[PDB]
RNA sequence: CGCGGCACAUCCACCUUGUGGUGGGUGUGGGUAGGGGAGCGUCCCUCAUUCAGCGAAGCCACCGGGUGACCGGUGGUGGA
RNA sequence: AUGCCGUGGUGUAAAGCGUGGCAGUGAGACGGCGGGGGAUAAGCUCCGUACGUCGAAAGGGAAACAGCCCAGAUCGCCGGC
RNA sequence: UAGACGGUGAGAGCCCGGUACGCGAAAACCCGGCACCUGCCUAGUAUCAAUUCCCGAGUAGCAGCGGGCCCGUGGAAUCCGCUGUGAAUCCGCCGGGACCACCCGGUAAGCCUAAAUACUCCUCGAUGACCGAUAGCGGAUUAGUACCGUGAGGGAAUGGUGAAAAGUACCCCGGGAGGGGAGUGAAAGAGUACCUGAAACCGUGUGCCUACAAUCCGUCAGAGCCUCCUUUUCCUCUCCGGAGGAGGGUGGUGAUGGCGUGCCUUUUGAAGAAUGAGCCUGCGAGUCAGGGACAUGUCGCAAGGUUAACCCGUGUGGGGUAGCCGCAGCGAAAGCGAGUCUGAAUAGGGCGACCCACACGCGCAUACGCGCGUGUGAAUAGUGGCGUGUUCUGGACCCGAA
């Protein structure tokens, strides 16, 4: 039986052209208002997966 | 490299260059066992079988109450530990067979081959028999005159039937086409005798 | 010779661990020891203890996926002057041929690396590098 | 295959068996019981073997006193003494000479008052 | 500490001077969960070889052996 | 006073750091010192302590006596300190 | 052309049934062929005309409620059901994922259709790195039987003398049962309680110890007895053999001295008065599948590696390029590409490529390199198979509820 892979992990995740795992940063969806645009700009972008859930993370994405 | 044709009850009158990319590559006996045992895995049956505690007959209800009773609880009369109960973990059908690249076959049998050749046990005969009546004394004879060992692998054409039915039932003879060749009968064989129209063929297929 | 003469290659065939066979091994536990959850059960991957996991309290990467995206199959000027030092015209089925580029498949070119031969190469949707270095070392790129 | 048990099992127990004869009750009889037993057994000898050392040199001890004070003189002193002289005889071999060669034994008590200081307790 | 046997690691020189062996120093060798390494014994198949109604297997006794799982020899019973 | 950060020397094989495979553990106990709760009682309860032992540590001492004192068992010896 | 298998008083190609190979069918049935027989064909072909008719109805479409499609009602197309309303016949109607226009395709609401695919109660012929009497079917034995239940149902246990019954004539003790002597048999150390014949367990004989002692039953120290062998001096009968004397060593036993809190599980901690175990023999728990996933050892080929289905072969062999992985990345995407995205930016950032232990010419600096042309040759690389560890989906290490 063909294994299958998790399906949020794939919305969530994605591999760079050397086999990184990067991934977006949360608290940047509503309640802007507040937020100084220094915080904003930090959560903005992509950025790679942390080495203590990379395994974790691998084994999702397989 | 020079291997010479001999004819049944009589003499030379060939000889057969043998190519060196077929008789002459260098043996590898890594690759050479892992090829056979993939052949020995492929030859099996796999037919044993056993019935899990499913399967058995009965069982069905829980034999009596699970407690006020003073014994083990026990949950169906197949259980494992029951005699006349399932097998756990044991036997079912199996394929056993491998996905060996053709490259290692043919790496393998060239290999063999190279082997016999090399120790010089490759013999080219015309034909085993001179009519189109079988004659297993006759062949017999001639394969004492040529070789003196246990284990011979006859190499002849798939339509000479005379000489196949002639050394058929000969113990320890063993007939393959061919196209047929492969690495555990070559190794297993003491010799190798091919016909001259089988060894044709065989180096025509190998270019 | 005499298949009694076979054996593998060192380090290839190791033994299996049997793993509930007594003290001198893996004892009884069989390398388990504990008694909760994993003393019977294995834990879902999922699973982070009851916390948000990691894939749920993430955002969902932005954009969408392109139905009719058009992918091209892509070979840079450099190999294209290591496969032909000779020069000469140049086509799809001789990358194929060659081993560059997958078949079936629409082909670009790059430039990438240095061209000194003179080839008329025909492909689909060339580079402005690639097109520079192709009409600098002599040759023609045709669609 | 189906591999029957006893024949590979059967070692063991009969090894055990033997090594359990003269026991008395299930300890000679029952492969389960002389198993433990013998368990108990090995470890006993291997303590006992480092504890013998022990209780020969006390032993040995015991009967040099003896003779030491048959010759008017204490354990101590005579240990003293003898280091003092420079004489390696070994406790063992003074018990045994004690025993066989009582004068032999004098002769070394009288080398070993010579030896000591005029007074022990300065 | 003394004398003798074993093992792991490291260092020093030889042998194919790391696949590994030869000799010599130095350190180390309690151990549960657990991790790594190397082995004993039972059965079946294949190749080679060898024993067997002048007695196989199995079992029983005795005498020995190995660092361990364990092994060998001799006799008795037995009958493939 | 200690403890903590950095730095220059000296010493020390089985320290440290990175990246992978495979884990187990996540109920601790008693003792020394510093504290909270309690009545400054508890073989009470909760914290700290490059503090110890037990856990997972046999041997000698404390009459007996997981956690105290001495001391970490490769094997043999009818040797010594 | 026969050395398959089995039997026969022990391993048989030449002893037997057989095997290779070759012959053989009254009749019946199946298949095929030829006739009879049956039925169809008995002028319409093309050209023109574009005026008319027909081209499957309570159907399609539409609305409501549902079902099912990757699609959980959603912007929801296509397909199916019930309710309602309800068309047109080619200038018709339907489809191409709401919908509209254009274009492309097709011709619903009638029916039939071989082969490639699925399965084995059953019948022949084979096979097994399958079981071998607690196994293998529940069932080698009277087996769905005995037995249990009102019933639906549940559901066992029990194989082996010997080559051949040659199965012990006869005599004796005995009511018999059983035994002894004879006898058969290679063997009764095969006697219908029968091949081999283990352990628990139960006797009989015998060596040592034990009735003033407080014992996890052992271990270390250790006298004394008993037994069997050897070195001495003694019976020198001595070819003896050894009584006997001493010594030494085997083996059995163990007066007496010290030390010593059973095993497992679970626990901070158990000899524990926490759990489990009357005893022996047999059985009883990390397995298998997948071109699954990750990591490793090893092997083949290498900028390539490899086939899946399938085809052909007595096989494990030969074909088979569809596909998969590698071969360039960046971006939401259009797209661009050794760069790319953000950005006004030729700013900075993120991701990705890019080598130097060096030389020579060029500008370079005292030197060190900074890009280029080559070597002083600066080293990459993947992929397929097979082992091992872990993991996924499966009953998934085994056992156990209400
Ligand atoms: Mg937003
Ligand atoms: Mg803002
Ligand atoms: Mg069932
Ligand atoms: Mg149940
Ligand atoms: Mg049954
Ligand atoms: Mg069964
Ligand atoms: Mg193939
Ligand atoms: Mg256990
Ligand atoms: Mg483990
Ligand atoms: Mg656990
Ligand atoms: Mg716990
Ligand atoms: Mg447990
Ligand atoms: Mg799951
Ligand atoms: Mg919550
Ligand atoms: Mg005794
Ligand atoms: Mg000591
Ligand atoms: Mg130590
Ligand atoms: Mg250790
Ligand atoms: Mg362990
Ligand atoms: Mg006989
Ligand atoms: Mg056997
Ligand atoms: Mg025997
Ligand atoms: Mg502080
Ligand atoms: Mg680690
Ligand atoms: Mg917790
Ligand atoms: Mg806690
Ligand atoms: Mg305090
Ligand atoms: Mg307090
Ligand atoms: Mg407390
Ligand atoms: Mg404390
Ligand atoms: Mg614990
Ligand atoms: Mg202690
Ligand atoms: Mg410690
Ligand atoms: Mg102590
Ligand atoms: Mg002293
Ligand atoms: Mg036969
Ligand atoms: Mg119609
Ligand atoms: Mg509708
Ligand atoms: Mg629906
Ligand atoms: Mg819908
Ligand atoms: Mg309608
Ligand atoms: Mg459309
Ligand atoms: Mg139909
Ligand atoms: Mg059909
Ligand atoms: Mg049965
Ligand atoms: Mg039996
Ligand atoms: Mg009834
Ligand atoms: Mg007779
Ligand atoms: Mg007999
Ligand atoms: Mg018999
Ligand atoms: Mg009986
Ligand atoms: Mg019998
Ligand atoms: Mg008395
Ligand atoms: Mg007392
Ligand atoms: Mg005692
Ligand atoms: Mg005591
Ligand atoms: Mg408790
Ligand atoms: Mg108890
Ligand atoms: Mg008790
Ligand atoms: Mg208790
Ligand atoms: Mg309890
Ligand atoms: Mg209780
Ligand atoms: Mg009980
Ligand atoms: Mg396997
Ligand atoms: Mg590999
Ligand atoms: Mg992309
Ligand atoms: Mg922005
Ligand atoms: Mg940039
Ligand atoms: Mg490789």
């Amino acid at each position: 039986p063909k294994a299958k892979t998790h399906s949020g992990a794939s919305k969530r995740f994605r591999r760079t052209g050397t086999g990184k795992i990067v991934r977006q940063k949360a608290n940047r969806r509503h309640l802007l208002e507040h937020k100084p645009s220094t915080r904003t700009r930090r959560l903005d972008g992509r950025t790679v997966v942390a080495a203590n859930d990379t395994k974790r993370v691998t084994s999702l994405l397989n | 490299l020079k291997i010479d044709v001999k004819t049944p009850a009589g003499k030379v009158d060939g000889a057969i260059e043998l190519p060196a990319e077929l008789f002459d590559v260098p043996a590898n006996i890594a690759l050479m066992h892992q090829v056979v045992t993939a052949q020995r895995a492929a030859a099996r049956q796999g037919t044993h079988s056993t019935k899990t505690r499913g399967e058995v007959s009965g069982g069905g209800r829980k034999p009596y109450r699970q407690k006020g009773t003073g014994r083990a609880r026990q949950g169906s009369t197949r259980a494992p530990q029951f005699t006349g109960g399932g097998v756990v973990h044991g036997p079912k059908p199996r394929d056993y067979s491998q996905r060996t690249p053709k490259k290692m076959i043919a790496a393998a049998l060239r290999g063999a081959l190279s082997d016999r050749a090399r120790n010089g046990r490759i013999h080219a005969i015309t034909e085993l028999v001179e009519g189109q009546n079988p004659s297993t004394k006759s062949a017999r004879a001639f394969l004492a005159s040529l070789t003196e060992r246990k284990q011979v692998l006859v190499v002849i054409g798939r339509s000479d039937e005379a000489g196949a039915k002639s050394v058929r039932n000969l113990p320890g003879v063993h007939i393959l086409a061919p196209d047929q060749l492969n690495t555990y009968d070559v190794l297993r064989a003491d010799d190798v005798v091919f016909s001259v129209e089988a060894l044709n063929a065989y180096i025509a297929a190998n270019t | 010779l005499k298949l009694h003469d076979l054996r593998p290659a060192r380090g290839s065939k190791i033994a299996r661990t049997r793993v509930g066979r007594g003290d001198g091994s893996k004892g009884k536990t069989a390398g388990r020891g504990t008694k909760g959850t994993r003393a019977r059960k294995q834990v879902p991957v999922t699973f982070e203890g009851g916390q948000m996991p990691i894939h749920m309290r993430l955002p969902k990467l932005k954009g969408f996926r392109n139905r009719f995206r058009t992918e091209y199959e892509i070979v840079n000027v450099g190999d294209i002057n290591r496969l032909f030092p000779q020069g000469g015209a140049v086509g799809v089925d001789d990358l194929v041929a060659k081993g560059a580029v997958r078949k079936n498949a629409l082909v670009k070119v790059l430039g990438d690396g240095k061209l000194t031969a003179k080839v008329d190469v025909s492909a689909h949707k060339f580079s402005g590098s690639a097109r520079a270095k192709i009409t600098a070392a002599g040759g023609s790129a045709t669609e | 295959a189906r591999v029957k048990r006893a024949v590979n099992a059967h070692k063991k127990r009969r090894s055990i068996l033997k090594a359990s004869r003269g026991y008395r009750g299930q300890r000679s009889r029952l492969y389960r019981k002389a198993k433990e037993q013998q368990l108990h057994s090995l470890n006993y000898a291997y303590r006992d073997r480092r504890a013998r050392k022990g209780e020969f040199r006390k032993l040995w001890i015991a009967r040099i006193n003896a003779a030491a004070r048959l010759n008017d003189i204490t354990y101590n002193r005579l240990i003293q003494g003898l280091k003092a002289a420079g004489v390696e005889v070994d406790r063992k071999n003074l018990a045994d000479i004690a025993i066989s060669d009582p004068a032999a034994f004098t002769a070394l008590v009288d080398v070993a008052r010579a030896a000591l200081p005029e007074d022990v307790n300065a």
